[PDB]
């Protein structure tokens, strides 16, 4: 079940009085608000995209930090079994999220070294005209109040609790989170280097893939593919669209995303269009692209 | 955000 200061919780119920009831809740949220926002290198930085996992613990030489960015109906989840260490950063979209906490779970409870605690965090997303963000909160909450464990729910900066508006529009105050992993220590962050196979990665997701782990503890590696997807339908009718069609109708929030967000979009498109069916085209033997932590914390292929 |  999911807990909060030792009782459980009720639901259903807003994120909103569930921070308001619950003083702690409450005092992170404020917290997390107030920070301005860090511009983490890519110095042993593991980021995750959208509908992405990444799973690993302290005792990881490579990997340091983990966080995601560009979440604006979705909710990066961090969860953590404290004193062990081991950390799991997500961006779940809600394509699935009954599959995905399952996910999130099993991640956590291989690393078996009893002592500790399981804490989960929960950030991301407004109050936006399609109640995507509400929907998202009501199904995560949910399905981890129906897993066994006992889940203490530390932060959750959700929707109502992470909303700001200008010229009567409203987007979301925190657009991502980095979670130091040596110190269980969550800030907002922006990430200029996104780590290797961007446009691949982004065009997974839009193609309609399914939520992934990326991070492989034990070898410490990266492992990108292999990845196979449907041709997307009518790629050069979206690619010959305006900038205002195109956020419109791919992407769930069109007036709430960072600026050049078309661009990223026109990007994905492009690739989509010269790759149909990368099956045994961009992966050759059937293995994954592979990349390992440089001597300088850098992802350099092996 | 992408939309799947």
């Amino acid at each position: 079940p999911l807990l909060v200061e030792g009782r459980r919780v009720r639901l259903p119920q807003s994120a909103g009085d569930l921070v308001r009831a619950h003083p702690p809740l409450e005092e992170r949220a404020r917290l997390l608000r107030g920070q301005s926002v860090q511009q983490v290198g890519p110095q042993g930085l593991l980021y995750v995209q959208q509908r992405e996992l990444a799973v690993t613990s302290p005792k990881d030489g490579s990997i340091s930090i983990l966080g995601s960015d560009d979440a604006t109906t979705s909710h990066i989840v961090v969860l953590r079994h404290t004193g062990n260490g081991a950390t799991c950063l997500t961006h779940c979209d809600g394509t699935d999220t009954k599959a995905e906490v399952p996910l999130i779970m099993n991640s956590i409870k291989s690393f078996s070294d009893q002592c500790g605690r399981l804490e989960v965090h929960l950030v991301g997303g407004f109050s936006d005209d399609r109640q995507l963000s509400q929907k998202l909160t009501h199904q995560l909450l949910s399905e981890f109040d129906r897993q066994e464990d006992d889940i203490h729910l530390v932060t959750l900066c959700v929707t109502e609790l992470n909303d700001r508006e200008e010229n009567e529009n409203h987007f979301p105050v925190i657009y991502g989170i980095a979670v130091n992993i040596k110190t269980a220590e969550i800030y907002r962050a922006s990430f200029q280097d996104r780590g290797p196979e961007e446009q691949l990665r982004a065009a997974r997701t839009l193609a309609g893939g399914p939520m992934i782990s990326i991070y492989d503890a034990e070898t410490e590696q990266l492992r990108i593919g292999p990845y196979s997807w449907t041709p997307f339908p009518h790629v050069d009718f979206w690619l010959h669209q305006d900038d205002k069609q195109i956020l419109e109708n791919l992407s769930t929030s069109p007036l709430a995303e960072p600026p050049h967000f078309v661009e990223h979009i026109r990007s994905t498109l492009m690739f989509l269009k010269k790759h149909p069916s990368p099956a045994h085209t961009l992966f050759s033997g059937n293995k994954a692209l592979l990349y390992k932590k440089n001597e300088d914390g850098l992802w350099e292929k092996i | 955000n992408l939309a799947a």
